[PDB]
């Protein structure tokens, strides 16, 4: 999670719930 | 001690720039559909306000800043995020060839109100581009996901 990778992780964040 | 410039609030500012259109502090309910439906899964529109529930920080379905990725940050390891490296894989691989280009990923984002486009945002993908083919491989989830 930086610039690019906290984009990632946040589509990781959104479908965990 | 804990301090926060402008690297460490980039990135938690990255994820309020697409749930909030202006960034006023405070997102709707309505706009995690907006990145479901970016993330190609999207709940029904109860289904949805049950997100903000999780945390209830006023019981209205509205969220501040600092109260929504609380609840949500200690998700992360409260499950298994190795199911899920494959998931943003199978989510963000539009043709399937293993590597995912920015040009439509913002073009993809910009439905949410994004004051960045599809194509100038590339230049980001070299943070994560280690096969150099202007586009994310498999091998920087588990760098980037796995290892934070």
């Amino acid at each position: 999670k930086k610039t690019f990778k906290e984009v990632a992780n946040a589509v990781k964040i959104s479908a965990s719930l | 001690a804990d301090q926060l410039t402008e690297e460490q609030i980039a990135e938690f500012k990255e994820a309020f720039s697409l749930f909030d259109k202006d960034g006023d502090g405070t997102i709707t309910t309505k706009e995690l559909g907006t990145v479901m439906r970016s993330l190609g899964q999207n709940p029904t529109e109860a289904e949805l306000q049950d997100m903000i529930n999780e945390v209830d920080a006023d019981g209205n379905g509205t969220i501040d800043f600092p109260e929504f990725l609380t609840m949500m940050a200690r998700k992360m390891k409260d499950t298994d995020s190795e199911e899920e490296i494959r998931e943003a894989f199978r989510v963000f691989d539009k043709d399937g060839n293993g590597y995912i280009s920015a040009a439509e990923l913002r073009h993809v984002m910009t439905n949410l109100g994004e004051k960045l486009t599809d194509e100038e945002v590339d230049e980001m993908i070299r943070e994560a581009d280690i096969d150099g083919d202007g586009q994310v491989n498999y091998e920087e989830f588990v760098q980037m996901m796995t290892a934070k």
